[PDB]
């Protein structure tokens, strides 16, 4: 019985060139900063947070997509765009026009990821308003948890080669990271190593974990000796490395160790959710010739 | 629930057609499932009970 | 024969989505007269009748599931099922146009290969629906290797209970249900509930009491446990039923699998392979209403529960340990 | 094939040459007409 | 530039009861088949015996009881109605373009409701034909089973081998019989003895044989329907005259309603009669009256006596003394791009040697071959002739 | 949804089908043999150098229609596979002019007593009993009719249907024991099941090769070689010369010459053989 | 459509004293036990798990909170309390009167927490009926997390004592606060810590070597604003692990399992049910939000 | 002699039948009963 439609007006008319790119993607999933039907241009992309002048971010986008309302294009009329609203547990249809092209199958789970690839694959620049709309990177969930992971390893060894040449071979790094195997098929992603400033925030976090985790687990084992110790924690003493168990904790004092343990957990919950929880939607029907996938949106 | 045979004393109807041709051989190798013979001392209407 | 065609004029036009609430402003305050289903308190009389309350029974919520259509080899999906079993969609590679692989929990017992006394009842029944187990394992030649690295939980997508199976000789059509209570095909006006074997299900709220809150929501969880038996990798799938919130049940599942965690990790004092470290994963198969009694049944025996008003909502697999 | 004593079981060797195929199943009038086909292919002189 | 015309189709509506295929069926409209569990037809075959006073031990009286059941069938369809089609079905009293925007949307839903009925009217003619094709064994099996002279004594071991010998000989000689009429000099009389032998092999012993269901003009009696494709029907219509090409049959189905005393036993007990009232008048109203074909015919023809007889466009034919209707169902299958079930594929297996010897006293019979006859020669290949008559090794 | 109930009021068979007019022959009746490298991909010789040597001397799905990509196009139609059953050099040619089994023993189980699996097996396998066809010999080739023989080793395999399309085997019906024992029953239970059930693993249609049909939807075919359990001979001529004698004069043709032979085809379809412009029907 | 309202019968007339506190907090979220219209007062409190004489355990109280259905008040009559209900997935007006005051806006995020700053301020006692009522606290997720961070750090460093400024203070931009710990039962707060010792020593076994060598190139000279934890000195442990040679396909298998166990830490750092505010009014203090139980 | 829930036209009696039914059916006063809670307490459907 309820009415859902989202109609965005503009100040100036579109060019004839820019209309053909939006007609290329007439079925899509755009994020959208407001729930009301009448709205200005400055929210419906990723230009509200990510821009050229600002430094590119991963986490501040992934914080934003969970907080944001999604929407689907229906008809592109100059100058008034016409989206439709995405509701909780609502059944609708998606065409898959995204660059680069990952093949969808039915009975997969779509995960909206931020675009970390090149600019011309991602965004469409509107010259009439001078504002950039950015289409998000819709990738299936098992790819999206793997297309991130090999590129996050590539960003680490690129930071090692820039600090010292002899530690990394480029032919070893390129062969094992840029080629992604999924569902039997392979995808050679565009590396864009021409100068990945998106993933520098995650490469800072996962390393600051990696030093503080084995320093942190030694204290948390010994501080929990009881008669009522949980019986599975006797097992995982055989998992910890022997070099980890030899820490002299006399080197760090008590005013240093409270700072570490609060830094220890505060990265752990901030980094756990940004791998886990995004706007994620299922697909139950697909046809490759029409490129039309019927979906239903689960908000989490 | 499967449909089952029953020997209740129905008021059977009379057909113009004959049915007799090949029945004795068709009972041996089954032309049709779910049959029951009745020889001489038991070929009658069973007594009605309810 | 137009009397047959006017029936579809009745039944299609009566069975539509409710239209958008749009009234022109020049008509005036007539739109408030068209808000009937938001009104929720109806007047009662000294002797109320159906003719008094046929307007209160008329406004109903808008509920509809989203079915799935699967086309299955008839060797895998056994031709006789209790019509409410839960399903999974194993997926490795798109080889053809549409040939889909579906796994009932009794079929996934046979690919596992676990011991008899782990599930003592369904081993007899799943051994008569199938052969020795190699009628299914020829489709997945990676069952030895998907269990080592631990990729098998990433390849199952929980779909939901059966609604209809139209069975042919070489190919079985299977229509399942996502997003809610699927409408029964053969019996009219009916609802297909979800049927689980009593052997696989592990209840979680059980007390003497020796007091816990009630609620509106109790959620069936699935689990799938990577283990090793006879120095061979094998899996174990169980079910869980509790309305305790996700923060407790992950701690309640670890107490159930305490023994299995210990007997595995006695091995890796000698060999430490990082691929072996992944142990289990937990999905969310959808909610059950509170205080609906699971009704026991028996089929050939095989004791099989059934849940009324099961509505489905699939979740991802999260790797517990 | 032959029987091998111990429950006994059936165990196998291999007829290496062609002529180890027994004479009811590859007779001698065939086996020298097969030899005259060897003689005419190679174009040898006797 | 301007348009010249806009042309579309009107879908040819062909229902079940207008076709001649309902001569092979008996049609009853049944209101609530959603409620039925099972069907039942109960035969009771009383077999007489000859008394003869040889050294035989005489037989007592026999009795057979035969049970039949229904078979359910389910048909599906599909309608996809658009979003804005349902949305603008409601708002009106706008500009006159919004009437012709509205009236173009009721023409979409009614054409989508014809299509839901058209896909279901073809479903009857599909499932009825697919029931006939499952209970239709071929000629070469049934011909030597339809004659009692081979199995008077019973099917022992020596009779079955003498029937399998006749399945093979009828399969090699008399198969593809309309293709063999070209090369035979007799020709048109061979098919007519072939096709009347298919006619005499079918068991005519139907319960409804005395029921008067179809007639011709001048009251003659239609017996059966043979159904071909379009290609075979051109042959059989030219060899044999289409003598009348119009038959009489019912205009509607037979009704069966569970009203009355059927409804009490349907609700209280788990069962329900067919025609409880006529069934009651035999048991309690007039007992101990033996069944006799002459006066019991009104209870066999329940409903099918007194339906309005209407003229049916058809094509009949003379075979012996039996009138046969000839159908062809390709217009109901080629318009929907589904392949016809009477078009059909038959697989044979072809047995074939290569590379043998011949034993020691070698012989010949050929008058004219000058070459190969030396004893030192050996054949290491055999030649086959293809579909397109290209010989290959 | 529309619900229809159908019921058969006649006792006997009230409908009879018959083949009338051959429209076209689909399968090319040519010479292409089945390659076991492709059906049994696992088994191999020990040396990689010698197993790659023998593969040099011999040699998937697409939108639901399985297509072979080694052949770009075909001109004679769907290409027929051939097996090879090895056979002694002294097997009689007189077995080959009459329709029978490719193994040396007749396998018609319809004649045997109903519901007696041991009496039916004893017909197929035991050699105390001469053939139901021939009283002179027990078996034409002991390489295929014998109980543990290479016919019964290769082609007794129940179909396993990998993710790859899988390929059809003409010999596999004549040797498979369990699909033969299905016909051990009474006559009228066989005639009821003849037109209703599609038998075990037949060939596909309108493809490149003969694939075993793994998705049976609307494939209508019926095949009489399972029931009657015989295989029909074709034209064979061990030299090119004796195929000329069959087309010059069909009557005074000699079936067996000194070294060579000929088999005239005995088939339910009788084609027009036309080589040159001389036509022998 | 659906109805949701709970009117709470009560066996004594309330005094004007306790009627003034309940009138002051007229829009307030509190859990209750059973899902019915008529209800005893002994279900409305959170005090069935948090009593005076029993030592409260704030994790178990928070563990208790995700089970219960939640409710918002409508009126406080002198006899009966009248409440409205929160069900998935319904938009509803929520109005914060919560005493350790924080500021919200449009498109903020929320979660429900037990009272962790001032129990005496957040619990009013009913001497008329003898049963006390405990209100929970609603907090945005950032301080919703950061209180549970400091509470788990506390129970580690109270056991080592077998002082306060580092253990019991929640830090935030602009303000510092005091957690309320005088009598806490640590045992339900320690089975959470027992499972942290399970995950964290597995995460120490599958540490990638290239990410440790990245810090040995970083923190010695390249100083960044967010690496001031290490204070410019490498730890003694990090130098001991990077003695191996780096190889890419070893860390590919490590960073997948590093990825998958950080999915599991959601289960141990869970808040209660979450509240997604889409519109919040500033001067009226009301909001609009849809309730999601997870 | 089987119990069945078919929608019979049940007849009405003057005498009460309710005294000690909660603790007679549970402790087995009479064989072959069935208790129906809530939405089950209805004359469901007819199917012949």
């Amino acid at each position: 019985a309820l009415d859902k439609s989202i109609v965005v007006n503009l100040t100036s008319r579109l060019f004839a060139d820019e209309l053909a790119a939006l007609q290329s993607k007439i079925g899509s999933v755009l994020p959208l900063g407001d729930c009301h039907r009448l709205q200005n241009i400055q929210a419906l992309g990723l230009g509200c947070v990510c821009s050229r002048e600002t430094s590119p971010d991963y986490i501040q986008i992934m914080q934003y997509l969970s907080k944001c309302t999604l929407a689907v294009l229906e008809e592109v009329r100059p100058d008034s765009l016409r989206l439709t609203r995405m509701d909780p547990s609502d059944n609708l249809q998606i065409k898959n026009v995204y660059a680069p092209f990952f093949q969808w199958d039915s009975n997969t789970q779509l995960a909206v990821l931020p675009p970390l690839f090149s600019r011309k694959d991602s965004t469409i620049v509107l010259e009439s308003n001078g504002f950039d709309i950015v289409f998000p990177m819709v990738v299936p969930q098992q790819l999206g948890h793997a297309i991130l992971q090999q590129l996050l390893v590539y960003h680490i060894y690129s930071k090692i080669s820039a600090g010292a040449p002899g530690d990394v071979n480029m032919a070893e790094l390129d062969l094992y990271t840029t080629n992604v195997s999924f569902m039997g098929r392979t995808y050679r992603l565009d590396v864009d190593n021409t100068d990945l400033r998106v993933l520098d925030d995650l490469s800072m976090y996962l390393c600051i974990l990696s030093a503080l985790v084995p320093r942190g687990c030694l204290r948390l084992l010994t501080a929990l000796v009881r008669h009522d110790r949980h019986p599975l924690t006797e097992v995982f003493e055989g998992v910890v490395p022997d070099e980890v168990t030899r820490i002299d904790l006399d080197q760090l004092s008590v005013p240093d160790d409270i700072t570490r343990m609060r830094v220890m957990f505060s990265y752990l919950q901030s980094l756990s959710s940004i791998f886990n929880l995004g706007p994620r939607l299922h697909v139950y029907a697909y046809s490759a010739e029409t490129l039309a996938a019927s979906c239903w949106y689960s908000p989490r | 629930m499967e449909a089952t045979l029953e020997q209740r004393p129905f008021p059977y109807l009379a057909t113009e057609a004959n049915l007799l041709t090949q029945i004795k051989e068709s009972a041996a190798d089954g032309l049709f499932k779910s049959f029951q013979l009745l020889l001489g001392k038991d070929a009658r209407e069973g007594s009605v009970r309810f | 024969q137009a009397e047959n065609a006017a029936r579809l004029g009745r039944q299609v036009l009566g069975l539509l989505p409710p239209p958008t609430h749009r009234v022109s402003l020049t008509r005036g305050p007539e739109f408030a007269r068209g808000v009937r289903d938001l009104l929720s308190k109806y007047a009662a009389s000294t002797r109320p009748t159906v003719g008094s309350l046929h307007e209160a029974l008329r406004q109903a919520p808008f509920r509809q599931p989203t079915y799935g259509d699967f086309l299955v080899y008839s060797q895998t999906f056994s031709p006789q099922e209790p019509l409410g079993t839960f399903l999974f969609s194993f997926k490795q590679e798109d080889n053809g146009s549409s040939m889909d692989m579906l796994l009932t929990p009794t079929s996934l017992f046979m690919l596992s290969g676990m011991e008899a006394a782990k599930a003592p009842q369904t081993h007899k029944v799943a051994g008569v629906w199938y052969g020795s187990g190699s009628g299914l394992a020829d489709f997945i030649p990676n069952l030895s290797e998907l269990m080592d690295t631990g990729e098998f939980h990433t390849l199952l997508t929980p779909v939901g209970p059966m609604v209809q199976s139209v069975h042919s000789t070489f190919v079985t059509k299977v229509t399942s249900a996502m997003k809610g209570v699927g409408l029964a095909r053969d019996e009219p006006r009916a609802h297909v509930g979800l049927t689980l074997p009593c052997d696989m299900l592990v209840d979680l709220d059980e007390s003497c009491p020796m007091r816990e809150p009630a609620g509106l929501n109790v959620t069936i969880y699935a689990s799938l446990v990577y283990l090793r038996v006879n120095q061979r990798p094998s899996m174990a799938l169980t079910f869980f039923q509790s309305g305790k919130g996700f923060a407790e049940v992950v701690a309640m599942i670890k107490d159930h699998f305490t023994d299995v965690i210990r007997t595995k990790y006695i091995q890796l004092r000698h060999e430490l392979y990082i691929n072996r470290l992944v142990f289990g994963a937990v999905c969310t198969l959808g909610t059950v209403p509170f205080d609906s009694h699971p009704v026991h049944q028996s089929l050939n025996s095989l004791p099989v529960l059934v849940f009324a008003n099961f509505e489905a909502a699939c979740g991802p697999w999260t790797v517990f340990l | 094939f032959f029987v091998h004593p111990c429950r006994g079981s059936y165990r196998a060797t291999h007829r290496t040459m062609v002529g180890n195929i027994p004479q009811p199943l590859a007779p001698r009038e065939f086996q020298e007409s097969r030899g005259a086909q060897f003689d005419a292919v190679t174009n040898m002189t006797h | 530039e301007a348009l010249l015309g806009v042309y579309t189709n009107v879908v040819e509506f062909v229902k079940f009861l207008e076709t001649a295929l309902a001569a092979a069926c008996v049609n009853t409209e049944f209101k609530d088949l959603r409620r039925m569990i099972d069907g039942k037809i109960q035969f009771k075959i009383s077999m007489p015996t000859i008394a003869h006073g040889d050294g035989r031990r005489p037989n007592k009286q026999r009795q057979y009881i035969v049970m039949k059941a229904c078979n359910k069938h389910h048909i599906g369809a599909e309608i996809e109605l658009a979003a804005a089609d349902i949305e603008l079905l409601f708002a009106e009293k706008e500009t006159p373009l919004d009437f012709t925007e509205y009236a173009g949307a009721i023409k979409t839903i009614t054409s989508a409701l014809q299509f839901g009925m058209d896909a279901l009217e073809r479903g009857l003619v599909d499932t009825v034909l697919a029931v006939k094709l499952r209970h239709a064994p071929p000629v070469f099996i049934l011909k030597t089973l339809g004659d009692p002279v081979y199995s008077e004594r019973g099917l022992k071991k020596a009779v079955k081998s003498d029937m399998v010998s006749m399945f093979k000989a009828h399969l090699i000689e008399h198969s593809f019989f309309l293709d063999k009429a070209e090369l035979m000099t007799r020709g048109k009389q061979y098919v007519l003895t072939m096709l009347s032998d298919m006619l005499a092999a079918v068991c005519e012993d139907t319960v409804f044989k005395g029921v008067s269901t179809y007639t011709t003009a001048s009251g003659q009696q239609v017996a059966g329907v043979l159904e071909t494709t379009d290609s075979v029907m051109r042959r059989l219509m030219n060899l044999l005259g289409q003598v009348e090409s119009a038959m009489s049959g019912p205009a509607a189905y037979a009704s069966y309603v569970v009203r009355g005393a059927n409804l009490v036993t349907a609700v209280s007990y788990g069962r329900a009669m067919r025609n409880f009232e006529q069934f009651m008048a035999r048991i309690v109203d007039h007992p101990n009256a033996l069944p006799s074909v002459e006066g019991d015919k009104a209870a066999l023809a329940d409903g099918h006596d007194e339906i309005q007889r209407t003229r049916i466009a058809a094509s009949l034919v003379k075979i012996g003394d039996k009138f046969v209707a000839i159908e062809s169902l390709q217009r109901m299958y080629n318009e929907t791009q589904f392949p016809c079930p009477l078009n059909r594929r038959i697989q044979y297996t072809y047995f074939f040697p290569v590379g043998l010897h011949l034993p020691v006293p070698r012989y010949s019979t050929s008058v004219s071959v000058r070459g190969v006859e030396s004893p030192a020669i050996q054949s290491t290949e055999t030649w086959v002739v293809n579909k397109n008559n290209v010989p290959l090794c | 949804t529309h619900e229809i109930a159908s019921l058969h009021t006649a006792l006997g068979y009230s409908s009879v089908i018959a083949p009338a007019h051959v429209a076209a022959i689909t399968t090319d009746m040519g010479v292409h043999c089945q390659d076991l490298f492709m059906i049994f991909p696992g088994d191999a010789y020990q040396d990689r150098q010698l197993h790659d040597y023998i593969k040099m001397k011999a040699g998937g799905y697409a939108a639901g229609v399985p297509r072979c990509e080694n052949l770009p196009g075909l001109s004679h139609g769907q290409l027929a596979t051939c097996e090879i059953i090895p056979t002694p050099v002294t097997s009689d040619v007189a077995y080959f002019q009459t329709p029978s089994n490719p193994r040396g023993r007749a396998a018609c189980v319809v004649s045997c007593d109903a519901y007696s699996n041991e009496s039916a097996e004893r017909l197929l396998y035991d050699h105390s009993i001469p053939d139901p066809a021939y009283e002179c010999r027990s078996t034409n080739n002991p390489w295929a009719s014998q109980r543990g023989s290479l016919g019964d080793v290769l082609y007794n395999i129940t179909f396993r249907q990998t993710a790859l399309p899988g390929m059809y085997s003409p010999c596999r019906q004549f040797f498979h024991k369990e699909d033969i024992m299905r016909y051990n029953r009474g006559l009228y239970t066989l005639v009821n099941e003849y037109s209703a059930r599609l038998a075990g693993a037949p060939a596909t249609s309108t493809t490149d090769l003969q694939y075993v049909v793994v998705n049976g939807t609307d494939v209508f075919l019926d095949q009489p070689c399972h029931m009657l359990q015989e295989a029909y001979p074709t034209l064979a001529a061990s030299h090119r010369v004796m195929l000329d004698e069959y087309m010059s004069n069909k009557q005074t043709h000699a079936p067996v010459h000194m070294g060579q032979y000929l088999i005239e085809e005995v088939a339910p379809m009788k084609r027009l053989l036309k080589l040159g412009n001389k036509v022998v029907y």
